[PDB]
């Protein structure tokens, strides 16, 4: 099922000395090693990692026309006494054989060659998901999208919800890479996940990608206590006490511990390929949340309170919050003419306007770009 | 034996014992259990409401 | 991504800038 | 774009109407310094986060220097742009009170410790509102359907 | 100026053509109303032969633009406003089998969802489309033809379904005379329109000569028999029958239908329940656990009641106890 | 803008 963990080996390899050989090395190369598979670990190695040496490369490349050039007469053995399930499966010798070579064509391109002579959909979203599936492995966002407009094409007796769910998985793990952290907890978060033994899922990440993409987008009042109070998950971070004191660090103001469960987080934002903005971004709105929801209950902040909140003093909190108020996202104000923070409500009916001049210009712009002459 | 003559009426009882201090070993699989085995005897409403 | 990030100027972050600031204080 | 080549009323709508042929045009001249150069202008009329960074790997022709003094003004010191000056000197387009305007236009509180310290009628502070205040942006986009007829005017 | 002045001239004439036909739209509607109806195709220098909605015949004409070649019978489509004479096509209209097909609508598509049976459709595979799709190695190993296969197997398991998934992977068709409600030997033409097809059977015994007739009565005319056309019987019992269908061989192949064992119940379990949500984690073993004689509904049965169990208590996930209870209830 | 406020 291509591509497994082996995607984030591709990215902990090409991610800079932060992390480069010594032992996620010999694990990328037990599946080089393994799978006899020239035609992209050549192109693996190709970006600033390794060159020729060939002394894997020769049987890789023999194992892969051994087995690329046995599985041929099988599309062309499907004549004897095999029907159009035969040639199926012989295309599926050429598609899993030929989509874990990791080419976007060697795929690509048959499985629109399977997607004629073609069975009911216990293939049509069989393939759309393994195309999918591979397609996070390439981030090709357009490939993901045409799949999943290929993908809600499931109106068989399809309201098969252990296969919504696998589906409503792939959204969830997509819609956190391209900044939709709104579709992605909930979407997790009501999901539960099981896979083929959940082998994309890779738990031991699945709840608490969950419980650390909750907070940016699922509303602090709302279904944040369907996360705490929420017995489905609460148990399996039991054994995962990290993301434990991570959660329950928020809604219980022991903010001391609470920032520094969130540089655990920025230690393991290294992991995920879906990585750079995302976290920049993400310990932006950890950070800017967690200041948000201090002030909001009071009609005026002092400054040792607010530097009780961990025991940064005073300029952490300054020139940081000077930065927030200078993006305008909360309100408050570094209010210095006696050390203590000042905090109305201003409501979020501006909000809107402030919102839709941005939003009305763009969309006016795009169709800018087009009701010219190049239509 | 037959299953559940009269286990349904014990298997209450003993899942009667555990709500006084303890928890999910009991609490769903026992006491849905005897009702699995409470949809198959003529029920007096003695029995089936105090499962109830 | 594509909704606009800062990601310009800043120093290494609150890991770091958790770590002198615990160590600053103390 | 050539009379783009002072002012700043109105180089964002010669932008726009700079900004539309190039699908392939050239590598040095003509294709180039038309698109970095009228954003940075229009940094000159003091235009920050939300348009800059992620529309820059469209172009990436040779992209340091411009981007580099957007972000040096997105902070607004004077202390790092001096380096995005001094040390750079070759950028060209020579031709300093913008990233001073964009720091105080939060100031400490407002008046700042009885009228003095550094950083480095509608009662409401200015967020929205349903009298003059939002109606100039309103009919703007009215604005823009109605020369979007033009439209109508081409078959 | 000129170029824009016909621009204009465009303009002005396009609303005027608008104007045209409304203003003869109005008188228009004054005229009459063309008729409709199947036929019984022509023979001679015109010609129809008719068959009009009310009452069913007329001989009529056709109009010059009509091209009297193509219009074949069963083909509803007519215009003889007044003194009968054709003008155009229409939509087909669905012919004969279409209708005992939709009508019937007991054939429920399916496919490869069959339930841990693979030596069954191997079996079937190897007499269904071969004799269509393959017939080269059939005029060459000496086989003279395979047709007629028997189903037989508990009430449940295997039928109305194998039979149905192998006539639609093949593409072939699937005609039902399971029953004689609305309308024997008329069938066949039918069949031999369609040019491949699968005649699918009944097998009433419990859940004198019921349709052993009408199989033989197409065994005969399909013996010496516009070839790929396929019998099938589903019967609950082999020794129920008739001996005349006791002739090896009548019946080229009695592929047998077992009672499901365990894994082959967790296959069945395990597709209907890939129908609807669960949970994080069943096991669904301990279902199949007390699977002991079941049977194919016996399946989607409390898959079914399995769901509503988990329904009645306002719940969205079906949780583990409600499959026992499903099966723990069905047990009558 | 009653003189402000083409859309025929
Ligand atoms: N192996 C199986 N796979 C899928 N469905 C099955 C299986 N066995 C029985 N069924 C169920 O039986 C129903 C089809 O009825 P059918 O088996 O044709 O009746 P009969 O048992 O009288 O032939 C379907 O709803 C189907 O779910």
């Amino acid at each position: 099922n291509p591509d497994l963990r082996i995607a984030q080996l591709r990215f902990l390899l090409s991610l800079p000395e932060h992390r480069g050989d010594a032992a996620v090395r010999d694990e990328l190369m037990a599946a080089v090693r393994d799978n006899n598979m020239a035609p992209y670990y050549e192109a693996l190695c190709k970006s600033l990692d390794w060159q020729i040496d060939v002394d894997l490369l020769n049987k890789m490349k023999k194992a892969n026309e051994d087995e690329l050039k046995r599985l041929d007469e099988e599309l062309e053995d499907a004549e004897k006494n095999l029907g159009e399930s035969e040639i199926r499966d012989a295309m599926m010798a050429k598609a899993e054989y030929l989509c874990r070579i990791g080419d976007k064509e060697g795929a690509l391109t048959a499985f629109r060659k399977t997607y004629d002579k073609t069975v009911a959909l216990g293939h049509r979203l069989d393939i759309v998901f393994y195309l999918l599936r591979i397609g996070l492995f390439y981030m090709d966002n357009d490939l993901i999208t045409r799949n999943t407009e290929k993908a809600k094409s499931l109106i068989e007796e399809g309201g098969d919800w252990d296969r919504r769910n696998r589906l409503k998985v792939y959204q969830g793990l997509y819609c956190v890479a391209i900044r939709d952290f709104k579709q992605a907890a909930e979407l997790f978060l009501d999901t539960v996940s099981t896979f083929t033994s959940y082998e994309l899922m890779d738990y031991k990440t699945f709840v608490t990608y969950t419980v650390y993409v909750s907070m940016i987008a699922l509303e602090r009042p709302d279904l944040r206590e369907k996360v705490i109070k929420g017995a489905e998950i609460l148990e399996v971070l039991h054994s995962l006490p990290a993301v434990r004191q991570y959660l329950f660090s928020l809604y219980e103001c022991r903010y001391s511990v609470f920032f520094q469960s969130l540089a655990v987080v920025e230690q393991e934002m290294k992991k995920d390929w879906l990585f750079a903005p995302h976290y920049r971004y993400y310990v932006r709105e950890m950070r800017i949340h967690a200041y948000s929801q201090l002030l909001e209950s009071y009609r005026s902040l002092t400054l040792g309170y607010m530097a009780e909140a961990f025991g940064v003093g005073v300029e952490f909190i300054d020139q940081e919050l000077s930065r927030f108020i200078a993006a305008g996202r909360l309100h408050c104000k570094i209010d210095k003419v006696n050390e203590i923070v000042e905090t109305n409500r201003p409501d979020s009916k501006n909000w809107q306007y402030q919102e839709t001049i941005k939003k009305g210009d763009l969309l006016l712009n795009r169709v800018q770009k087009l009701s010219r002459v190049i239509n | 034996m037959d299953d559940k003559a009269l286990l349904v009426e014990v298997q209450l009882l003993e899942s009667k014992t555990y709500h006084a201090l303890s928890n999910l070993p009991k609490a769903r699989a026992a006491l849905t259990s005897a009702r699995t085995t409470a949809n198959a005897i003529y029920c007096p409403p003695k029995l089936q409401a105090t499962l109830d | 991504v594509w909704e606009d990030n800062w990601d310009d100027d800043n120093v290494e972050d609150d890991f770091s800038n958790q770590l002198r600031a615990e160590l600053e204080k103390h | 774009y050539y009379t783009g080549r002072l002012e700043y009323s109105e180089a964002r709508r010669t932008m726009t109407n700079a900004l539309r042929k190039a699908p392939q045009h050239t590598a040095v001249g003509f294709k180039q310094t038309v698109h970095k150069l009228l954003i940075v202008v229009e940094l000159l009329l003091g235009e920050i986060p939300d348009r800059l960074q992620f529309r820059q790997p469209s172009l990436k022709r040779s992209l340091m220097p411009y981007f580099l003094l957007t972000q040096a003004v997105r902070t607004g010191n004077l202390a790092k742009f001096n380096q995005v000056l001094d040390q750079f000197g070759e950028k060209f387009q020579a031709d300093i009170i913008r990233l001073r305007h964009n720091v105080i236009k939060t100031g400490v509180r407002m008046i700042s410790l009885s009228y003095s310290r550094i950083s480095l009628s509608k009662e409401m502070i200015d967020i929205y509102s349903t009298r003059e205040p939002q109606l100039a942006f309103h009919q703007r986009i009215s604005f823009c359907l109605d020369i979007h007829n033009m439209s109508v005017k081409a078959m | 100026k000129s170029q824009n002045l016909r621009r204009l001239q465009a303009q002005r004439n396009e609303l005027n053509a608008k104007v045209r036909l409304l203003r003869e739209e109005l008188q228009l509607l004054q005229e009459q109303g063309s008729y409709v109806g199947e036929v019984v195709r022509a023979m001679d220098k015109k010609k129809v032969l008719v068959k009009v909605h009310p009452e069913g015949k007329f001989v009529v004409d056709v109009d010059k633009n009509i091209d009297i070649n193509d219009v074949t019978p069963n083909c509803r489509v007519a215009l003889r406003n007044d003194s009968y004479t054709l003008h155009k096509i229409l939509p087909n209209k669905v012919d004969p089998l279409v209708s005992l097909m939709m009508v019937e609508k007991v054939p429920d598509s399916t496919y490869e969802m069959i339930g841990g049976l693979d030596k069954q459709i191997k079996e079937i595979k190897e007499v269904i489309e071969l004799p269509v799709k393959h017939p080269e190695l059939f005029e060459a190993l000496g086989i003279a033809q395979p047709k007629g296969v028997l189903l037989y197997g508990p009430p449940g398991t295997g039928k109305t379904l194998l039979a149905r998934a192998v006539a639609h992977h093949t593409d072939c068709t699937f005609i039902r005379v399971s029953g004689s409600e609305l309308v024997v030997r008329e069938l066949f033409v039918m069949a031999r329109e369609h040019a491949p097809s699968i005649i699918f059977m009944d097998e009433i015994d419990s859940i004198s000569g019921g349709d052993s007739e009408v199989q033989r009565t197409m065994l005969e005319l399909l013996n010496q028999l516009t070839k790929n056309i396929k019998v099938i019987m589903a019967t609950n019992r082999i020794d129920i029958l008739d001996s005349a269908l006791l002739r090896p061989g009548r019946i080229d192949r009695k592929i047998e239908f077992p009672p499901p064992n365990e894994e082959a119940r967790l296959d069945i379990l395990k597709i209907h329940s890939r129908k609807m949500n669960l949970t994080r984690g069943i096991n669904l073993r301990k279902i199949a656990e007390l699977m002991p004689g079941a049977s194919g509904a016996e399946v989607k049965g409390v898959c079914t009641e399995a769901g509503m169990y988990a329904l009645r208590e306002r719940r969205v996930h079906v949780t583990q106890e409600d499959f026992e209870m499903a099966v723990a209830k069905v047990m009558q | 803008q009653v003189i402000e406020y083409m859309i025929v």
